[PDB]
């Protein structure tokens, strides 16, 4: 029904904490703005309108920060925490969640005000501004799909059946449709339908010492980027994270972590920004993936 | 902040006298003194090599002009002298204040390029290898900086000098920068105590060694989000008009009365008569630089050699620079042979420079061409 | 290091399968490091720019 805020310190992470700035001790309240403000640079000649390129800007979101607390020493308590675990991650991500969406936006501390005008049992009432990474983006599962062979039909599919040696009889319409393909667990596509900026995926690869990892393919066929590893052993999984801020590219082998940077393949991986198509998994046996894709106003 | 030592300038009217009797008699030159004064260096721009710009930083104490900066580190860097030898050697950042302002802002210099200042080099000199430059270029007897020993790789300074434009006479700035061009190093000043435990003198020498003596060629990408900056160098002073409109003074009338002929330099390097083409054009440059050229018949009185033409209208070396920030990932340091990835292009070269800022880490990449 | 026995200043430790990582393009010096004041773990590798014995 109503919406949800909640500060993740680190989401598509195992060391995530986090806070309800909804419903918890530490609320925000009345957001200053969750529009746009855009600049089309538009110059007008003899009454004629020419419009150049739309640059979206993006403002600071002020929150109005309120704790509830006990006493006065679990406000000051509050506060030193929820700052604190703002600070120590580098950008937290404020998820934005409704009826019918469930967005998210990278954010990073731009101010936060502490001062002496306390309410009841010592409660806070100040402005937390934030400055903007990305706005609204979608973190979603990604997963290929499977291609199952159609039935076979008499008179309808290519058989030679009936009377001897069979027969297969050419029609005006129903004729004859191949069923299906020899082996069709063979065909698997990780089907890209809008342009993507940035995923959190862990590959499974196969054989050690050829190269193991992911490459994307466009409408045509043709690869324009590939994030592939040359790697000395099998590892148990490949952790790529393909966000700018943190960028991860490490191998794991039981519960040792190795940086796998200087073992890809530099040439191949040409682009972070994923266009529309479809991924090929290199000397991977299983494959997890996790998309997030921008849109400007939610 | 970073840690700085102030010291009064290092004259070597003063520090180059050999009286200092050491522990066990003999008699050496005159060590470096104490820092007058130690401060921190705030508000700062350091660069490594002093490549391309200056420094520039703010110090708690009011320094002076002439006086030299060294930055500490709390790291230390290993240098390879010898084949197997490597020497624990301390990170420094020494420079020469230049200018300081009101805000007591000082315009720090690298104290090589600070130091090898006004030499002037004949052509007689740059005649044998890059050693005997480099021992000329460095030596406390000439020099308006003092120095003390010079530690370089032989194998980088090993091939045979540069080949000097008209034989000319060059300045030291020069012919270091058209040698450190070709053997993709660059220079670093460092302040270090003196080997043996019985000499107790502080010194300063000039790094011309890495962390590996045969250096090894690094593959890597440089992506778009580390605020990269793209602009193109010139090491070779080739001409830049690729036509040329050529006159030829007429012996009879010791006048150019006779009319012009036309030559045009191809995509491959050859240089042909406009007239004598024959082609469909792919094979010419996609602009016209066009110049006139006027020459004096030779004693012989025969018109000039095609080939002279040819250098004059020779094409310069295009190379591309790349100043980006410093990849966790991928740790890039100066004095490393690299090949860069750039949006879809392959760039070759190497680290000349490295800035150590209050905000970030970055590098420039000097792309050495010799790519066909 | 899979399996690998040291015997430092007469201190016998064994190193199973602890990977130290390393310095791209350098001569890596990997040093056994003894602290006996850390009482929980004494033992500690590192991988260094020079020989500091
Ligand atoms: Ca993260």
């Amino acid at each position: 029904m109503v919406r949800q805020y909640k500060i993740h310190t680190n989401l598509d992470g195992t060391d995530d904490k986090v806070w309800d700035v909804t419903n918890g001790k530490v609320r925000f309240y009345q957001p200053s703005n969750l529009g746009l403000q855009s600049t089309n640079n538009i110059w007008q000649s003899n009454g004629i309108g020419v419009m150049g390129t739309r640059s979206i800007t993006q403002p600071q979101i002020e929150f109005k920060l309120e704790t509830f607390g006990e006493s006065l020493e679990e406000n000051y308590q509050l506060m030193k925490d929820f700052v604190n675990d703002i600070l120590s991650k580098k950008f937290v991500t404020l998820e934005y969640q409704t009826e019918i969406f469930q967005v998210y936006a990278d954010l990073a501390l731009a101010d936060v005000t502490k001062t002496e005008g306390y309410g009841k049992n010592g409660t806070f009432s100040e402005k937390i501004t934030f400055d903007i990474i990305t706005k609204w983006y979608t973190y979603e599962n990604l997963t290929f799909d499977k291609i199952q062979n159609g039935k076979v039909i008499a008179g309808m599919s290519k058989i030679y059946g009936g009377t001897a040696p069979g027969n297969y009889k050419y029609i005006k319409g129903t004729s004859y449709t191949y069923y299906g393909e020899s082996d069709i667990d063979r065909l698997s596509r990780w089907d890209i339908k809008e342009e993507i900026f940035s995923f959190m995926g862990i590959l499974y690869p196969k054989l050690p010492k050829t190269p193991a990892g992911v490459r994307f393919l466009d409408d045509i066929g043709n690869e324009y980027t590939a994030i592939v590893f040359k790697t000395e052993q099998v590892q148990d999984y490949i952790l790529i994270n393909t966000d700018v801020n943190d960028e991860t590219y490490q191998g794991w082998k039981g519960t040792t972590a190795l940086n796998l940077f200087p073992v890809m393949d530099f040439e191949r991986y040409r682009t972070r920004i994923i266009e529309k198509g479809q991924m090929e998994l290199i000397n991977l046996s299983k494959a997890e993936f996790k998309i997030k894709r921008k849109a400007d106003f939610v | 902040m970073l840690e700085a030592n102030v010291y009064d300038n290092f004259n070597p009217n003063y520090y180059n006298i050999s009286d200092f009797s050491m522990p066990n008699g003999k008699k050496e030159k005159r060590g470096l003194p104490i820092p007058k004064a130690r401060c921190q260096v705030i508000n700062y721009e350091l660069w490594e090599t002093g490549y391309l710009y200056t420094s520039s930083a703010t110090l708690t104490v009011s320094v002076e002009v002439g006086d030299i900066v060294q930055i500490l580190f709390p790291e230390v860097v290993p240098i390879e002298e010898a084949l197997g030898k490597k020497k624990k050697l301390n990170l420094d950042m020494v420079y020469l204040v230049t200018d300081v302002d009101e805000s007591n802002k000082a315009t720090l210099k690298n104290y090589f390029w600070a130091m090898i200042e006004s030499l002037d080099v004949p052509n007689a000199i740059t005649k044998t290898t890059n050693f005997a430059i480099i021992d000329y270029l460095i030596d406390p007897n000439k020099n308006n900086l003092m120095s003390y020993g010079y530690f370089f790789n032989s194998s980088i300074f090993a091939g045979k000098a540069t080949i000097n434009r008209k034989a000319e006479t060059s300045s030291a700035h020069d012919v270091a920068k058209r040698i450190f061009s070709k053997v993709q190093f660059q220079p670093t000043t460092t302040i270090q105590h003196a080997p043996s435990e019985t000499d107790p003198r502080n010194l300063l020498f000039i790094n011309f060694a890495s962390r590996n003596w045969n250096r090894k060629r690094i593959t890597t990408r440089v992506d778009i989000k580390q605020s990269v900056t793209m602009d193109t160098e010139t090491i070779v002073d080739r001409s830049a008009y690729n036509f040329a409109v050529v006159f030829v003074k007429n012996k009879a009338t010791d006048d150019y009365t006779d009319p012009p002929k036309m030559y045009i330099a191809k995509n491959n390097g050859d240089v042909i008569d406009y007239s004598t083409y024959h082609g469909d054009g792919t094979d010419l440059p996609d602009v016209r630089t066009a110049k006139t050229l006027f020459y004096d018949r030779d004693d012989h009185g025969n018109p000039p050699e095609l080939s002279t033409i040819k250098v004059e209208i020779s094409p310069s070396t295009i190379v591309t620079r790349l100043i980006f920030n410093q990849n966790e990932l991928l740790p890039l340091y100066v004095n490393d042979l690299v090949d860069i990835w750039y949006e879809g292009k392959l760039y070759s070269g190497y680290i000349a420079d490295r800035v150590k800022t209050e905000f970030n880490d970055r590098l420039i990449f000097v792309e050495s061409g010799d790519k066909p | 290091y899979t399996n690998t026995s040291i015997i430092a200043g007469g201190r016998y430790f064994e190193l199973l399968n602890e990977t130290v990582a390393l310095k791209g393009d350098s001569v890596n010096y990997i040093h056994a490091n003894i602290d006996l004041t850390q009482t929980a773990n004494p033992v500690s590798l590192s991988a260094e720019t020079a020989n500091n014995s």
